[PDB]
């Protein structure tokens, strides 16, 4: 019931760039192999134990932040369904520890060589330490995103990371088909050890980042009429022109014509012409050219045949005395020479190319072959089947280069061609101005989407930052002013350059000055903002785009600010912590969604807590306020209560002496009329639930299947951990009468049974002894009214109310008291940044021992329990 | 019934007798997660004479099964350290004590 507290320690985690995923179209081989070598790690540095665990995390979900998180605290790999984490005797998942029976069972000790097989054909993780296999691994989980290598490490532990045989040396064999995970690194980078969702990046001069564009699961994927004969006549002119255009080249740098074929001996078996081209060769040219006009008018280019006196007229390309091979005879090219190419050109045959190879890494997948860093054809893999915006470019090039030939003697020929969310990153309310003259500056490292200057300390982080009558800010990309609307100011940034900001509340002005210089507006005017009023105060307001970085100087050191004596100072404005021992805490926006309650002058939606008559239970119901015209928000919101219920942590394995002696309660909802059954989703949420999607279904649902069994290989035990454990409403079912989904929960068994309108449903799920589950329901209003939440009896089984309060657990009367309040998952919050963060020291040290990564600063922090949430 | 499950190695011959002092550097909680008791906030570690019954049963029938320098994890049935009417202030009436119990010398 009260707020606890207790020093819990600091962790990370730390990832490499090899990206895993599968989809319909998997480009990748599916199941791969990596190792992770200790050599130092101390026992206890402080009161709390040293937090060490390895394993994989999918990209979307897994976002281990410093400052707060579920459970008591410290939250790393293992601690969500999106992380699999492994200690060497606990397999952790979704914040629940699983104690294995392995031979010799004990933590990661240094000197130990610990590896995490992985599957994704058939889901199967598997872990072993030091050559001996775990009897336990991870089934049946979801694989919408891509997985990746994570550690988390705590105060006072040094590890080394074993990728592959280039990057480290494997002291354990493979098994066969799990390849080494240095093959997944994609050709347009470099392999990298970085921290994952971060924030703070230590530079030079603290830098401040923005959201990382990670990979998508569909973008390894490759994506793809009658022909004329206008246009068919043309192929074979093509054909020719392409094949003497590839003799030109090969007798360039020394292919000569012979009737062997040789790469080694530099023999041309197509070198003489295109009619001494064997068969296969020719109609291959043939369907290859049949395809490249295919694709033409596939994209919408119009292509016309007009000036063929003028294509006639035109002659050979000249060849010189050494641009005839050894045997005598040349190719005879089409010259180009005449006519240049067009930007709007360029981008075709940038399309084109990438029609090209997009049907190259389709067809390829479709036989059967796969990417990897080496190039091993008896083993179906090869380093160029990416798609060609994660092609490199010297591949980019060469197929342009090969296509700009094609296309310029089309154009010849005389045939013509017509043509995550975003960061806010402001300062703690206690330092908010009200009077006086203030000063800061922001230095922008990489040009893009920023927007600096000052706001008010009743910011809300769903509104875009200058769409609002809470901030009047500047956006430097396209140099334009936001403050209930946009309009132009001054010039574009540019890359190194710092902004500088000045409030002054005497006069109620704000000016904004780029590198010194004081920008005006079109007017004339220097001044961007005029009359401003006082009210609750300004702040100092920083927001960054997606993959953004620059650091936000606010002034605490005088000689740490550089334009500051150019402009600035002779005018009268000071500093913002020109006189502060401490540096100035900064709280920054979440993307991760949190639970909280719905405010009661809110729109669109607003609740009412109805009385309980003779006939109707004491029931509480939602109803859209602006259904029709006027500005109606019409998407999918998650709804919960307020208080969860709590599973005996031992399990058991009317008339008055069965309702004081049961442990089974119930409640339900009614659906209304108008309102689709398809759109509701009625259950039980457990509490590290942080997805809001619009498009959500119970596909959808992150579930993980745990199997621990003996060393013979059968199996002991099967126990799935969900997330959402909850019900379609469809499948239950203008309607004009009303559907009740009621939801069975026995607290001694552990077993939940759904019912609809009385009868029982072929649905069951069991959870852990020790849970917590909130009442939820998951609904899209298409209606006015849209659910209500009745907390009513049935014949011998007692209310909700009764397993959520202590004191009333032998009262069956149902109630509703004010702390049962429902609540809504809004996507952003308001957090705080920590003032001293964990130094890492990542450095690769030899090609065998591989990349090492230590960190010896320690470091706690006090943080608040909330049990009733299980939130810190 | 105590349930004795190791975390860290020791080193397995050396085991307390009778008469003899232990100092044990603990840290206990509760089933639910929630910790009552911990020995190094301190930075002093609990030191105990075996057979005594200075504590409770469960804890010397648990540190009496361990090797020195061996660190384990007991599970304190609630028979066997307050039963009924436990300590108040602390620890709940009936509930089961977990005790991550670490031997630093001297048997």
């Amino acid at each position: 019931l009260l707020l606890q507290t207790n020093l819990i320690n600091y962790v990370t985690s730390i990832r490499p760039n090899i990206f895993v995923g599968r989809a319909e179209g998997s480009t990748q081989y599916g199941k791969w192999y990596f190792e992770v070598m200790v050599d130092e790690v101390v026992p206890f540095l402080t009161a709390q134990a040293t937090h060490l665990r390895v394993g994989w995390a999918l990209t979307e979900g897994y976002s281990p932040y410093p400052g707060g998180g579920e459970g008591w605290g410290g939250n790393g790999v293992g601690d969500d369904l999106y992380s699999y984490g492994f200690d060497g005797l606990h397999l952790w998942t979704g914040h629940v520890a699983r104690p294995v029976t392995s031979p010799g069972q004990h933590l990661l000790a240094p000197e130990d060589v610990v590896s995490c097989c992985l599957d994704l054909s058939v889901p199967s993780i598997s872990f072993r330490i030091n050559g001996c296999p775990v009897q336990g691994v991870f089934e049946a989980f979801n694989l919408d995103g891509l997985f990746f290598p994570v550690v988390s490490f705590s105060a006072g532990v040094k590890v080394r990371f074993l990728l592959g045989g280039r990057h480290g040396e494997f002291k354990f064999l493979p098994p066969p088909g799990y390849a080494p995970c240095h093959e997944a690194v994609l050709p347009r980078e470099r392999l990298r050890l970085e921290p994952i969702k971060e924030y703070r990046r230590e530079g030079p001069r603290p830098h401040l980042v923005g959201p990382s564009r990670c990979l998508s699961h569909t973008d390894f994927v490759p994506c793809p009429i009658v022909l004329p004969p206008h246009l068919e006549r043309i192929r074979e002119k093509l054909a020719e022109n392409i094949h003497e255009l590839w003799a030109l080249t090969r007798i360039e740098q020394g292919w000569t014509y012979g009737p062997v074929r040789d790469d080694n001996k530099r023999l041309h078996p197509c070198l003489v012409n295109f009619h001494s081209l064997p068969e296969p060769e020719r109609n291959y040219n043939l369907q290859m050219s049949g395809e490249t006009l295919k694709t033409l008018l596939a994209l919408g280019c119009h292509v016309g045949m007009a000036d063929e006196k003028a294509e006639d007229n035109l002659k050979k390309t000249k060849l010189p005395k050494t641009y005839m091979m050894s045997n005598g005879y040349k190719p005879a090219p089409l010259d180009l020479s005449h006519v240049r190419l067009t930007p709007a050109q360029t981008t075709l045959v940038d399309r084109l190319a990438e029609n090209g190879h997009n049907v190259w890494a389709r067809d390829r997948v479709a036989q059967g072959w796969s990417y990897s860093a080496v190039q091993d054809i008896p083993a179906r893999r090869n380093p160029r089947l990416v798609p060609y915006r994660l092609l490199d470019e010297a591949t980019k090039r060469s197929n342009r280069d090969s296509l700009c030939q094609a296309v310029r003697t089309l154009l010849g020929y005389g045939y013509n061609i017509e043509p995550d969310r975003v960061r806010i990153f402001r300062a703690e309310k206690s330092y908010t101005v009200q009077s006086g003259r203030w000063y800061f500056e922001f230095e922008a490292v990489t040009t893009g989407e920023m927007r600096v200057g000052w706001a008010r300390p009743e910011l809300r982080p769903d509104v875009e930052l200058g769409a609002d009558e809470l901030a009047y800010v500047f956006n430097g990309h396209r140099g334009q002013r936001w403050h209930l609307g946009s309009e132009p100011f001054g010039r574009p940034w540019q890359s190194g350059d710092v902004v500088g900001c000045m409030i002054d509340l005497t006069e109620n002005t704000i000016i904004f000055t780029l590198n010194g210089e004081v920008l005006m507006s079109d007017s004339g005017s220097e001044t961007a903002f005029r009359e401003i009023e006082i009210g609750d105060g300004f702040l100092p307001v920083c927001s960054l785009g997606p993959g953004q970085v620059g650091h936000l100087n606010l002034g605490q050191d005088v000689s740490s600010l550089r334009f500051f004596a150019i402009c600035g100072l002779q005018e009268g404005f000071e500093p913002f912590a020109i006189n502060m021992q401490r540096p100035v805490t900064t709280w920054f926006s979440k993307s991760l969604p949190q639970f909280e309650p719905v405010p009661p002058e809110h729109p669109h939606y607003e609740v009412a807590r109805m009385d309980g008559t003779v006939d109707t239970p004491p029931c509480l119901r939602l109803a859209h306020r602006t259904w029709g015209s006027q500005n109606s928000l019409v998407e999918m919101l998650f709804l919960r209560l307020s208080l969860p219920v709590q599973f005996h942590q031992h399990f058991r394995c009317d008339d008055p002496e069965i309702i004081l002696n049961t442990t089974t309660y119930y409640y339900s909802v009614r659906v209304f009329a108008g309102q689709e059954p398809s759109c509701v989703w009625v259950g039980w949420v457990t509490p590290d639930y942080h997805q809001h999607d619009m498009n959500f279904d119970l596909s959808k649902v992150r579930a993980v299947t745990v199997t621990m069994g003996d060393e013979q290989g059968n199996v002991h035990s099967s126990l799935k951990c969900s997330n959402c454990y909850m019900v379609w409403g469809g499948d239950f079912v203008i309607s004009h009468t009303d559907l009740v989904i009621g939801c069975l929960v026995d607290l001694a068994t552990g077993l939940m049974t759904f019912t609809a309108n009385g009868k029982e449903s072929n649905t069951f799920f069991q959870v852990e002894p020790n849970t917590k589950l909130f009442p939820a329901v998951f609904v899209l209003p298409t209606h006015q009214n849209v659910i209500q939440f009745e907390l009513g009896k049935q014949k011998n089984i007692m209310p909700l109310s009764a397993a959520m309060f202590l004191s009333e657990r032998k009262n069956p009367a149902p109630q509703c008291p004010p702390r049962l309040e429902v609540q809504m998952l809004m996507p952003v919050s308001w957090s705080r940044m920590p003032n001293h963060f964990l130094q890492v020291e990542t450095r690769r040290a030899g090609e065998r021992l591989g990349w090492a990564v230590q960190c010896q600063d320690p470091l706690t922090m006090m943080a608040l329990h909330i049990p009733e949430e299980n939130r810190c | 019934g105590v349930e004795i499950e190791t975390i860290s190695p020791g080193d397995g011959r050396t085991f307390p007798k009778k008469g003899q002092t232990c100092v044990v550097h603990y840290t206990g909680m509760l089933q639910n997660g929630k910790k009552f008791d911990s020995s190094r906030d301190r930075n002093k570690p609990f030191k105990f004479r075996i057979g005594k019954q200075e504590v409770i049963k469960g804890f010397e029938e648990g540190a009496a099964q361990m090797s020195l320098g061996q660190r384990a994890k007991l599970t304190c049935t609630p028979d066997v350290a307050y039963g009924a009417t436990g300590h108040p202030g602390v620890i709940p009436p009936n509930a089961t004590l977990i005790f991550d119990v670490e031997l630093l010398n001297l048997e």
